[PDB]
RNA sequence: AUU
């Protein structure tokens, strides 16, 4: 429990951990389940999304005008969307925000889709993907900690087909809620990390953050080894629960960079374009009418 | 034609909640309170949290009776003036944001709550250099 | 995972 990390919004996995070849084993946190002291009347997920956004502000996110953001797992047992309200607060005004969840809920997003994420279809590319999806049956550990293939297979497909080059992602994982292919896809970004919010340091939860999608593998990552590396980091680096970053919101809003959006063919992507994508200075996708929908199963 | 006739006579969700509160009923919970500096303009409904030191900022949709109860909004277009925005509630009333938005109206001139920030009806101030 |  390092005190220097307590004034940060959270802790990012050090690069040295990513270069190891660890064997998977149980995640055993010295402070498991402990609750942080939240500001009066602030929900855990408002605090958690606020710290995620505070960390995303320090990265090279592309922020174009008419930015397109999709938020998966935005619902809650409360029937409201705390995370979506924080994303809305964080994102520049005019940012297109669509959220989704298996269960109905009241949202501040421009549009809300109800149903399994596998039923969500779009003809458009997105600039930022946020996922807080977590399968309730993950709590029923019926076998070994293998790579999970429910909503994670959908997210991997969505990243490879619906994420604009230069786009970024923040996907929630835990010791048991993880996918080997998603870690492999972190190698398709200019940079990536596993970020732990300080308000939930007592959980194996982390956000796999992919910064600036390159549409191709910059590095070859073995997902089974990288998750073992993530658990090794969590097991040997206790993180002190802290809500200190929540008390200073003066630099919270994501700065509207007005990042250029261009529709280049795959035959035009070269070293200069890849270099611009890698610095958060370029988004590559068309700018057609945003079309999204959720399938409904028809039956008597 | 005869549905709007029945709706205009009995389904007045707004008054039902006011009576429910007067009956001792617990206010609608899980209104999403936002973290902010509390050094904002203090206006009623804004595109981003604008709470001053005497207010709390909440996600609009979570503070809308019509959104929360899954009922049509009381206006032809069925438009919501809270969803996608942030409502500033006086801290003294932050325990019931849904009830506060129903029982109060925004000043069309300054954009502040009437009786809680609007100073459009105060006496003429002597000019200041 | 929805302190
Ligand atoms: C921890 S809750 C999300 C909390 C939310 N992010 C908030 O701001 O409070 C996890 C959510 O993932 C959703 N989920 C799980 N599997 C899903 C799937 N296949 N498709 C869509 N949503 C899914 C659940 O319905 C649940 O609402
Ligand atoms: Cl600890
Ligand atoms: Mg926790
Ligand atoms: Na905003
Ligand atoms: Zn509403
Ligand atoms: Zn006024």
């Amino acid at each position: 429990s390092n005190s220097s990390q307590a004034w940060q919004p959270g802790v990012a996995m050090p690069n040295l951990y990513k270069m190891q070849r660890m064997l998977l084993e149980k995640c055993d946190l010295q402070n498991y389940g402990d609750s942080a002291t939240l500001p009066k009347g602030i929900m855990m997920n408002v605090a958690k999304y606020t710290q995620l956004c505070q960390y995303l502000n320090t990265l090279t996110l592309a922020v174009p005008y008419n930015m397109r953001v999709i938020h998966f797992g935005a619902g809650s047992d409360k029937g409201v969307a705390p995370g979506t309200a924080v994303l809305r607060q964080w994102l520049p005004t005019g940012t297109l925000l669509v959220d989704s969840d298996l269960n109905d809920f009241v949202s501040d997003a421009d549009s809300t889709l109800i149903g399994d994420c596998a039923t969500v279809h779009t003809a458009n590319k997105w600039d930022l993907i946020i996922s807080d999806m977590y399968d309730p049956k993950t709590k029923n550990v019926t076998k070994e900690n293998d790579s999970k293939e429910g909503f994670f297979t959908y997210i991997c497909g969505f990243i490879q087909q619906k994420l604009a080059l230069g786009g970024s992602v923040a996907i929630k994982i835990t010791e048991h809620s993880w996918n080997a292919d998603l870690y492999k896809l972190m190698g398709h970004f200019a940079w990536w990390t596993a970020f732990v919010t300080n308000v939930n340091a007592s959980s194996s939860e982390a956000f796999l953050i992919g910064c600036n999608y390159l549409g191709k593998p910059r590095e070859q990552i073995d997902g089974y080894v990288m998750h073992a590396n993530y658990i090794f980091w969590r097991n040997t680096n206790p993180i002190q629960l802290s809500s200190y970053s929540l008390f200073d919101m003066s630099k919270f809003p994501l700065k509207l960079r007005g990042t250029a959006v261009m529709s280049l063919k795959e035959g035009q992507i070269n070293d200069m374009i890849l270099s611009l994508l890698s610095k958060g200075r370029l988004i590559i996708r068309e700018n057609n009418r945003v079309v999204i929908s959720s399938d409904v199963l028809v039956n008597n | 034609s005869t549905v709007l006739s029945f709706c205009a006579f009995a389904v007045d969700a707004a008054k039902a909640y006011k009576d429910y509160l007067a009956s001792g009923g617990q206010p609608i919970t899980n209104c999403v309170k936002m973290l902010c500096t509390h050094t904002g303009t203090g206006q009623a409904i804004t595109v981003t949290p604008e709470a001053n030191m005497d207010q709390e900022s909440f996600g609009g949709a979570s503070c809308c009776l019509y959104c929360r109860c899954h009922i049509d909004h009381p206006n032809p277009k069925g438009f919501c003036d809270l969803k996608g925005k942030y409502v500033q509630i006086p801290t003294t009333c932050a325990n019931d944001p849904v009830g506060f938005t129903l029982k109060n109206t925004v000043c069309t001139v300054c954009g502040m709550w009437k009786g809680y920030g609007c100073s459009c009806d105060q006496l003429r101030e002597p000019m200041l250099q």
